[PDB]
RNA sequence: ACUCUGGUUUCUCUUCAGAUCGCAUAAAUCUUUCGCACUAAAGAUUUCCGUGGAGAGGAACAACUCUGAGUCCAAUUUUUUGAGGCCUUGCUUUGGCAAGGCUA
């Protein structure tokens, strides 16, 4: 049925290997702030753009500027200009830089960097202190050995016997910080339609000095992605019927297993 | 396993013990063993009479050991 | 910190007569020159003489060995 | 009771019968940097206490974050006191009064809340990241705050998996760490015996993602299990520091031996966490079940299959249990309400320790009178009730007792801010479903409901009919101080009575906001920093008050301040003509500020302690130190008012007959400043001379009053003013390989990148920098998009500068859209304060003064 | 682990008392319940068997003299 | 093998007169190996035990609350009822 | 270480599922929205694209690997004895009981 794909760390670390290039080489997601599926959605919600994401039609209909006039709490004569407050910094702080944020998503704030230094050589140790980490400045009331602090024979430290690194024990701590289908080991056989394989590159920021018509391109796949994502219904309990199988249990279908040029072949003559 | 008896806090501090027998005793203790074996340096103890007998340090053990109290602030 | 062993075992190598009282029983007890100890609280008295302090009589018995569990207290003495 | 809680390891029975015990009450407050892990370490707490509560396998169970807004944010947003029962490493169950404050710089608000409520701080430092600005700061006020302090150690785990240093490195980085933090206390200390390290045992190891907390005493408690009859408390002893083990002689070494052995900790701690967490995420599928034989802990096939994260937490949480090492820290270092009893009443209970109230208190005996104190009020889940939040200091609050819940100004003097109510219906401090309780002892935490109605911001309970010489405990003292102010009005004003109530209602809520109305009709609301009021306003706008509200743009609360001295002595006459006063203003000298600002320079001393401590270290005269009146606008003012006049002209008991008004109108006048209506600070009025009358109904009451304002308004404003405006620190931390975006982002802020350092141990760099807070609104935006989300930054007002310009130039012009030039601010500042707090365009030298 | 051992530890920090087996009574708070019976309270009531009772600053009862101990049951259920 | 002898006890009232004399009737819920037991609701009473007693059945009954009977001073108990449900 | 209901795979049907039912993403109708709607948003509805839960039935080969379940402690500080006897007082259920003072 190919419902669960359990493997070992040693083939999900050679599957990683093996397909790095298209994964974005990823740590932290906090390196899409203001660019993730909320800030999108509070974006559009707010009939704002961020510079690097797509626009659309606002929400709801909005006055002109002229609408109200000169208000005492709108009087450009009071405001005290410093820097303009630009479309990121409203649709990151939405609640303090915009009016009316009616039905305006918030974004997470900055998790943790993810301080992995990723290796570089299989030859040096798993745990090593890597050049890229700052050294550490080495510069304890501790009591004198005159007492009878002493310890059993048997006293051992509990992995004395087990090593401080292995072969697998740099390439596991490496699947930790990985893409999504890399960071787990144990999935479900989901369907080959269903695995946008450029999803992640599209959701980034789009590359530097990228032509204008890439640029376009780019934000019309967030448009569609955040589209697809605002109208995100749940699904509806169904009774669970399979048309596929239905045919099949209707005495008036046959089953067999062919090539799938075959099948096409024959499947464009049916339709002519 | 095998700790010893509280004696940390009520070291080199002068306090009261009852040992068997109905005996009662006051001095300073020097240190504790594992087995109750404690150390009361300037020991006296007190007879049924009234009279005071000041012995020295002497080896308390901790089968006879009934209980201590401190005299001073611990 | 001394202990109460450390002070047992200075006290039989200096061989000073030494005077234990006995456990649940303090009307009697023996007072002797202890030679060495053992690990069960059993030391070996030479010259050791039980004195009842009730009728105030000494008798005296020789080399004897003083159990750990018959001795509750011990005090050091001048003779 | 007839109550409804969730399934606990402990009983409610159990948890009320340890309440009632007056000596096992833990009251800490897990203070510590942003992301630390202190909500998990809560959430890890909480799921021991509690069997059925579990933790999902990706997103974490923060049973801690109750608010909404915290739930999505990502960060803590107020404290959520759990009271909680736990064991302890011996084996004796504690209960512990646990407050999880949120890391946020802006939010500093609740941590001060917390402490109050307290009586110890267990500050979280992470691993990876060392000591952060937050971390300082807290661990600064927690000191300051004269409370107990137990430093632990989170995240280690980034140091074993991520991180990877090797196990001495790691040993290092956690020495540096430990070494930092208690040079950071000893600058504040005053007791030397206020020492952090595992050896002392007031330090904890943990990591709150897999459960792995742990001590010196508990792990060595875990080779004891694990081997036998060793000698914990000793062993421990030895388990931790630069001395290093000899298995020759079975016994530890000072002098380390053989030439290649690892510290005693490496060598027992470390290496055993590196083996296993190595085994766990990277020859899982090969060595697990070797390595768990050898540690002893079985998994079932289905919980061996899962997924690396959790697996290596669940394989913690058995090897470690419970969290008994943090129990027995915290039970050793943080002391018990009893004992802490005196320190808590010497320093925030007014009224003096030494008082017959002061000693009852300090007794901390239920069966006494009743003197509880409410930090914090907190909110019911509709909105429209709120429940106070405080610690019995003594006695014991019942559910439909008749109370008197003296408010934040309830003197003795004038009970006039006393509101006799009845609280009634109190539950206990849990963090996500509160338990009811019928009374509550003097120790624990108590959730009243009722005594909201005139509980503001701080108020203390008393027993009514009783305790009439009685006094409300001290307000609370912020970190730092609030600078940023933002206009709000509803955009319908039809329902502007429920957005001012919804604004009563909030400013209950944060303990630090600060809300006013104007001259000019606009609802001020000030806040500390940016995130801070976003989130001030996503509760405002969508929980109390449900309509919407228009925000003005965010500016800074300036502060007048004189340069120059007083150009000439300003003659200003009491209404009537029968009194004459005069002062003559002047700079106070560099640091005095700082120093009254700290409650380093207490006016509260006796004649004595003041003359000395400002004769001495502000080298003022023996004699012009020997007539201080006041302390300017606030007890702990920028501004100093000195008798200055004359004894041969002046008679000091006419003088002193009018020295009450005088100072009352100084401290308004301070209060309320002659430029842009805003505080003044870093100044010294000097009466140099006054006229009084006689008569009290001529001399004096309501006449000195308005002329001490006025004098003190021409005299700040005849010598040369200047605004200033708040420059809040920065520390940016970022990769080594982006310190030079973030120089680059500063320098458009006119701001100075004041340090650049790296972290030791860590790849990423720690910039601190001071830009002005005027133009540092939406900085942080601007540092994490022009370095592509790759650093972090916070802010906090360090202190005041003095605006680039001139305040008082009618010679610069403005615009209305255009930002003014660096030489055109001040002017431009005070006109559009003035502009928006609706007073007069024009303040002249001549404005309050006596001639015109 | 026995259950009066952990009774003994958990029971620290409330009131409780100790009767011993000559009838010396100690009411207070058990500051110390180690696991061999010592018992430790510090400012604890101690009456004997005369009917005298007297106060102590800091008393300490050895395990080998315990008779009977009376803690609170709230912490129990 | 089974040891239910101290679990079938267990959670119930039952009636141990130990070596000096006194006998404590209480709910016997904590047991060890050495013979200490937790009584809670225990009542110690030094007089006589109180079986049908027409004078009186309760002479010098004090309450003690969670007793902890030392085993060093256990001589014999016996069962007296089942425990209630709080 | 003793035994024990307990095998997975796969096919089919029914029923439930607002959980990211699915780390994917479409179609159609109406409704409101400015047009003058591929190039447009909002609200709803419906059908597909295909799932998870449980139950029921069926045929292939595992029969208990597994797991859940039924199954060495005499010398201080508790369980290998400081143990038995004498006298007085009130009641004597004339056995002795409760307390006090001694020898051990």
């Amino acid at each position: 049925t190919y419902q669960r794909w359990q493997f070992t760390l040693p083939m999900m670390s050679t599957l990683y290997r093996l397909a790095n290039q298209l994964l974005t080489d990823l740590v932290d997601d906090n390196y899409f702030y203001l660019f993730d599926l909320k800030a999108f959605f509070t974006s559009k919600a707010l009939n704002m753009a961020i510079p690097g994401g797509p626009k659309f039609e606002p929400l709801v209909r909005d006055i002109n500027l002229q609408d109200e006039d000169w208000n005492e709490f709108n009087d450009i004569n009071k405001i005290i200009i410093r820097q303009p407050i630009r479309t990121e910094y409203k649709i990151a702080f939405p609640y303090l830089y915009n009016n009316l944020p009616h039905h305006v998503h918030l974004t997470w704030y900055h998790t943790p960097n993810v301080v992995f230094i990723k290796t570089e050589d299989p030859d040096l140790p798993a745990f090593y202190f890597d050049p890229l980490i700052n050294p550490i400045s080495h510069r304890e009331p501790l009591p004198d050995d005159d007492e009878e602090f002493e310890l059993p024979e048997f006293v051992e430290p509990f992995l004395k016997d087990t090593p401080l690194y292995t072969d697998n024990t740099a390439n596991g701590i490496a699947l930790l910080w990985a893409p999504r289908p890399f960071n787990l080991r144990s999935g479900r056989t989901r369907r080959a339609l269903d695995i946008p394989l450029v999803k992640n590159w599209y959701r980034e920021h789009c590359p530097a000095g990228q032509p204008v018509k890439v640029r376009v391109s780019y934000q019309k796949l967030l448009k569609y992605y955040v589209l697809n994502a605002l109208k995100h219904r749940p699904p509806k309990a169904q009774k669970k019927r399979y048309l596929f199988r239905s045919f099949k249990a209707t005495k008036f279908f046959q089953s067999t297993k062919l090539d799938w040029v075959e099948v096409g072949l024959q499947v464009c003559r049916q339709g002519y | 396993k095998a700790h010893p008896p509280e004696l940390k806090k009520f070291m080199d501090k002068k306090l009261s013990l009852k040992l068997n027998g109905g005996r009662h005793v006051q001095g300073i203790l020097r240190g504790f063993d594992p087995f109750m074996n404690l150390v009361i340096d300037e020991c006296v103890e007190m007879a049924t009479s009234g009279q005071q007998n000041n012995i020295g340090m002497v080896v308390i053990r901790g089968n006879s050991i009934i209980m201590l109290e401190a005299l001073e602030r611990v | 910190m001394v202990q109460p062993i450390n002070l047992i075992f200075r006290y039989l190598q200096n061989r000073s007569r030494i005077q234990v009282w006995l456990y649940e029983q303090v009307n009697m007890r023996i007072e002797g020159c202890i030679i060495g100890f053992d690990e069960y609280m059993n030391l070996v008295l030479d010259d050791a003489e039980e004195i009842h302090s009730k009728t105030k009589s000494r008798k005296q018995l020789g080399r004897i060995m003083l159990k750990g569990d018959n001795i509750t207290l011990l005090q050091s003495v001048s003779n | 009771m007839e109550q409804t809680l969730p399934v606990t390891v402990y009983e409610m029975d159990f948890l009320a019968d340890l309440m009632d015990n007056s000596e096992l009450i833990r009251n800490v407050t897990l203070c510590g940097h942003l992301h630390h892990g202190k909500t998990c370490f809560v959430d890890c707490l909480i799921e021991q206490t509690h069997p059925e509560i579990r933790k999902r396998y990706d997103q974490d169970l923060c049973y801690t974050d109750i608010l909404f807004t915290e739930q999505e944010r990502g960060v803590g947003i107020k404290s959520t006191p759990v009271t909680v029962v736990l064991p302890d490493t011996k084996g004796k169950s504690y209960l512990f009064n646990i407050m999880d404050t949120p890391g946020h710089v802006n939010f500093s608000d609740e941590v001060t809340a917390g402490l109050r409520i307290s009586d110890g701080v267990v500050l979280f430092i992470d691993a990876a990241e060392g000591v952060m600005l937050n971390t300082e700061r807290l661990i600064k006020h927690a000191v300051q705050e004269r409370l107990a302090v137990t430093v632990c150690i989170n995240k280690i785990d980034r140091l074993i998996l991520e991180l990877k240093l090797p196990p001495t490195d790691a040993y290092y980085k956690l020495r540096h760490i430990v070494d930092e933090v208690n040079g950071l206390i000893s600058m504040y200390s005053t007791d030397e015996n206020l020492i952090l390290s595992p050896l002392l045992g007031n330090v904890c190891f943990s990591s709150s993602q897999y459960s792995i907390c742990f001590t010196l005493g508990s792990f060595a408690k875990i080779y004891a299990d694990t081997f036998g009859d060793i000698n914990y408390q000793e062993f421990a002893k030895r388990l931790w520091g630069d001395i290093y083990f000899n298995p020759k002689t079975r016994k530890f070494t000072k002098k380390a031996p053989t030439s290649s052995s690892q510290r005693s900790f490496v060598e027992f701690i470390l290496e055993p966490l590196y083996k296993i967490l190595a085994q766990v995420v990277g020859d899982v599928d090969t060595s697990l079940p070797r390595t768990l034989d050898e540690l002893g802990i079985h998994l079932t096939k289905e919980e061996l299959k899962l997924n690396i994260r959790p697996l290596l937490r669940l394989v913690c949480k058995k090897f470690f249990g419970e969290f008994t090492g943090f129990v027995d820290m915290c039970v050793q270092h943080i002391p018990s309400p009893k004992v802490g009893a005196k320190p808590k009443i010497e320093h925030t209970y007014t009224g003096g320790v030494d008082s017959d109230l002061g000693e009852a208190m300090s007794d901390c005996d239920p069966d006494g009178p009743l003197m509880c104190h409410t930090t914090k009020m907190y909110s019911t889940d509709d909105g429209v009730q709120f429940h106070a939040f405080g610690r019995v200091l003594s006695g014991t609050i019942h559910a439909g007792q008749p109370v008197k819940v003296l408010g934040e100004n309830y003197t003795l003097e004038d009970e006039e801010d006393s509101q006799i109510c009845t609280v009634g219906r109190l539950w206990i401090s849990v963090a996500r479903y509160h338990i009811e309780v019928n009374r509550v002892p003097a120790g624990n935490w108590v959730l009243i409901e009722g005594v909201d109605q005139p509980i503001v911001k701080t108020a203390t309970i008393t027993e009514p009919r009783g305790n009439e010489e009685a006094q409300i405990f001290r307000p609370l003292k912020f970190n730092t101080t609030s600078v940023i102010k933002i206009a709000v009005e509803p955009v319908n004003p039809s329902e502007l009575p429920k957005m001012l109530d919804g604004l009563r209602k909030v400013n209950k809520s944060y303990p630090s906001l600060t809300t006013k109305v104007e001259e000019s009709g606009e609802h001020v609301i000030l806040g500390t920093g940016e995130l801070y009021l976003d989130c001030v306003m996503h509760d405002l706008r969508k929980m109390y008050s449900e309509i919407d509200i228009k925000v003005a743009d965010p500016v800074v609360t300036f502060c007048e301040t004189v340069v120059e001295t007083s150009s000439l002595k300003c003659f200003a006459e009491t209404p009537n003509k029968k009194n004459k006063i005069t002062m003559i203003a002047e700079p106070l000298e560099k640091g005095l500020a700082e120093d009254i600002e700290n409650e380093v320079v207490q006016i509260t001393w006796n004649r004595k302690k003041l003359g000395e401590f400002f004769q001495t270290k502000y080298d003022w005269d023996l004699l012009a130190a020997r007539s201080i009146w006041a302390f300017g606008p606030d007890a702990t003012g920028p501004n100093i008012l000195v008798d200055d006049t004359l004894p041969s002209e002046v008679d000091k008991a006419l003088l002193g007959s009018v020295k009450d008004s005088i100072v009352q109108g100084f401290q308004w006048g301070t209060r309320e400043g002659p430029l842009c209506d805003e505080l003044i600070r870093n100044v010294k009025f000097k009466i140099l001379d006054a006229v009084v009358a006689q008569e009290p109904l001529h001399r004096g009451g309501g006449q000195i009053i308005p002329t001490a304002r006025r004098v003190v308004y021409s005299a700040f404003l005849m010598a040369t003013p200047r605004l200033m405006e708040p420059y809040y620190f920065v520390e940016v931390q970022a990769p080594a390989d982006c310190v030079s975006a973030v120089y680059t982002v500063l320098a458009r802020r006119r701001g100075h990148v004041t340090q650049d350092a790296p972290i030791p141990g860590s790849p990423l760099y720690t910039i601190k920098a001071f830009i002005p807070a005027i133009d540092s609104f939406g900085f942080e935006t601007d540092l994490r998009t022009h370095t592509q989300g790759q650093a972090f930054s916070l802010s906090v007002f360090h202190h005041w500068q003095i605006v680039p310009g001139d305040p008082l130039d009618k010679s610069i012009v403005i615009r209305p859209l255009e930002p003014q030039p660096a030489p055109h601010l001040a002017r431009e500042f005070m006109i559009k304060t003035r502009r928006r707090k609706g007073l007069s365009e024009d303040v002249s030298i001549s404005k309050f003064f006596d001639d015109p | 682990i026995g259950v009066p051992i952990k009774v003994l530890h958990e029971a620290e920090g409330h009131i409780v008392t100790c009767e011993t087996n000559t009838g010396e009574v100690y009411r207070g708070k058990l500051i110390e319940a180690e696991d061999n019976m010592n018992c430790q309270m510090s400012n604890i009531t101690v009456t004997y068997r005369d009917g005298r009772v007297a106060q102590l600053e800091q008393v300490y009862i050895r395990g080998s003299k315990i008779r009977f101990l009376i803690l609170p049951d709230m912490l129990k259920n | 093998g089974k040891s239910s002898k101290m679990l079938q006890h267990i959670d119930y009232r039952m009636r141990c007169i130990l070596q000096d004399g006194r006998i404590f009737i209480g709910t016997f819920k904590a047991f060890d190996k050495h013979m200490n037991l937790i009584l809670c609701d225990c009542d110690e009473f030094r007089k006589i035990k109180p079986k049908n007693s027409k004078q009186a059945e309760r002479e010098e009954k004090r309450v003690l609350g969670l007793v902890l009977l030392r085993g060093e001073n256990l001589v014999s108990m016996t069962v007296e009822g089942p425990p209630p449900k709080d």
